[PDB]
């Protein structure tokens, strides 16, 4: 639940950037993308594949 | 770039090329192709410097032609090839292709030119990131100009729109400033407003603190003027007027000032109560400027003091007057910013007589209003939404009670400090008899 309250309101932060007072579909897609990515095992799970 | 000997090997030959630069005249009289040839070599070096010498000579080969159109394809499209292989650096083609695009500008005399122009220069600054980007704007946007003599003036204003949301760090704060307006422009003559709304909040008004910046200040609110006027928010519009008038510009020079307080009246009655309303109205009653004017001076006093007022009198005044002044009341979406005018007298008698009448037959108040039957009780109905008045209308038409009815609390509350006021004031009068009767 947390990290979808993260979603508004950095999108919200990106309204402002953007100069709306409106949050729109493209603003949630990059809170989505981002905030949900981190570390990397990629690489370290080639060899426990 | 790399090693010693680029700088100085490179730059020898296209010395010895410059030397050798008549002969490229020549014979580019004679065919195109055979002094084309000689570019290609040129522009194919790895020192960044000696491509700068040569891209003089890109631009002069096509004006010794003078120009045609089937070549111009070309010679931008081998620039283009020319920038996804190297360049010298992807950063350096950039700065030739700079050179070469101030001479699209100069060239242009035909619509022939402009229309084959724009073509070329929209696929080159796909993959560029400098003032090209600017620069293939604008030149975009002669072809505009001429799409507004033409069915696709909404067409045009979108392509161009969507460009100027990329904030260049390339452009300087003046320029970014007269971009962005042009765009607000644009879209007024899109007839799309919502658009509007999101390049007004691009710029800011905190990007308007020195007089380098005066000037696009003026144009900035006029513009935002029209924007809200088409919405309708009367208020706002005022608010605009206000700045400009705020503006050293217009201050200080008598004859500019003159519509603008005009105008500054008129949105400020057509705004509907609300008690921000109010002290902007207030405000303008002080100045000085309008008490030279008498016309608008006679209206803004009119409608800030309490007064009882019939409607087709008051449109008798100002029918010669204030109604065939233009951008006001003498344009034509503004003929109903005139039928407005009597919505805003017909509430200022409702608010005056809902205070000082407790009760008044509905049969009289019609009368007074300069209204039918029908069309008083909606009117009086929307107010008591809006929260402002309150009233008790009867369908008999019989009375209409403009009282909120009082409560039983207050009333006795009332009263018990009217009988300490009386003991107050006894007990003070009687020190005063002494002190006068001494004294005498």
């Amino acid at each position: 639940g947390a990290v979808i309250a993260a979603i508004m309101q950095e999108a919200g932060l990106r309204a402002v950037r953007k100069n709306r007072y409106v949050i729109l579909q493209s603003d949630l897609e990059e809170a989505y993308a981002t905030q949900v990515k981190t570390d990397n095992t990629v690489d370290k799970f080639d060899f426990y594949k | 770039m790399s090693r010693d000997a680029p700088i100085k090997a490179d730059k020898d030959y296209s010395q010895i090329l410059k030397e050798e630069f008549p002969k490229i005249d020549s014979l580019a009289q004679n065919d195109c192709n055979s002094a084309l040839d000689q570019l290609l070599v040129l522009e194919k070096k790895t020192r960044q410097a000696s491509d700068l010498a040569s891209s003089k000579e890109v631009l002069a080969k096509i004006v010794d032609l003078l120009a045609s159109r089937n070549k111009w394809d070309d010679l931008n499209e081998q620039l283009t090839l020319l920038s996804k292989k190297h360049g010298q650096l992807k950063l350096s083609i950039q700065y030739m292709i700079q050179k070469v695009m101030e001479y699209l500008k100069s060239s242009k005399s035909l619509d022939l030119n402009t229309r084959i122009s724009v073509i070329e220069t929209i696929r080159v600054v796909t993959e560029n990131k400098i003032f090209v980007e600017v620069e293939r704007a604008r030149v975009t946007k002669d072809l505009v100009e001429i799409k507004k003599e033409e069915g696709k003036i909404d067409e045009a204003a979108d392509i161009l729109c969507e460009l100027q949301v990329e904030t260049y760090g390339s452009m300087e704060m003046s320029e970014k400033i007269q971009f962005i307006l042009e765009q607000m422009e644009l879209s007024i003559l899109k007839g799309d407003y919502s658009q509007a709304t999101v390049l007004s909040r691009k710029i800011l008004k905190k990007t308007f603190k020195n007089p380098k910046y005066e000037s696009l200040k003026l144009e900035y609110y006029n513009l935002l003027v029209k924007i809200s006027l088409h919405k309708r928010e009367y208020l706002e519009v005022a608010q605009y007027l206000q700045e400009i008038y705020q503006t050293d510009a217009i201050k200080s020079d008598e004859a500019k000032w003159k519509p603008v307080l005009s105008h500054i009246v008129y949105f400020l009655v057509l705004s509907p109560y609300g008690n921000l309303q109010n002290d902007l109205i207030h405000k303008i009653q002080n100045d000085n400027n309008l008490k030279k004017l008498e016309s608008q001076e006679s209206l803004v006093k009119l409608f800030t003091t309490n007064e009882l007022m019939r409607w087709p009198i008051v449109q008798k005044t100002y029918e010669p007057v204030l109604n065939e002044d233009d951008l006001a009341f003498g344009g034509e979406a503004n003929k109903h910013h005139w039928e407005d005018l009597q919505k805003r007298v017909i509430e200022h008698n409702l608010r005056v007589i809902s205070e000082y009448y407790s009760r008044i037959t509905l049969l009289r108040l019609n009368e007074l209003l300069d209204l039918t039957e029908s069309q008083t009780e909606t009117y009086i109905s929307d107010l008591v939404n809006q929260g402002i008045i309150y009233a008790k209308v009867n369908r008999p038409a019989k009375i209409v009670n403009f009282e909120k009815p009082k409560n039983s609390s207050q009333l006795l509350n009332e009263w018990s400090h009217n009988v300490d006021e009386l003991l107050e004031h006894i007990e003070t009068i009687g020190h005063l008899i002494t002190k006068e009767e001494i004294m005498h």
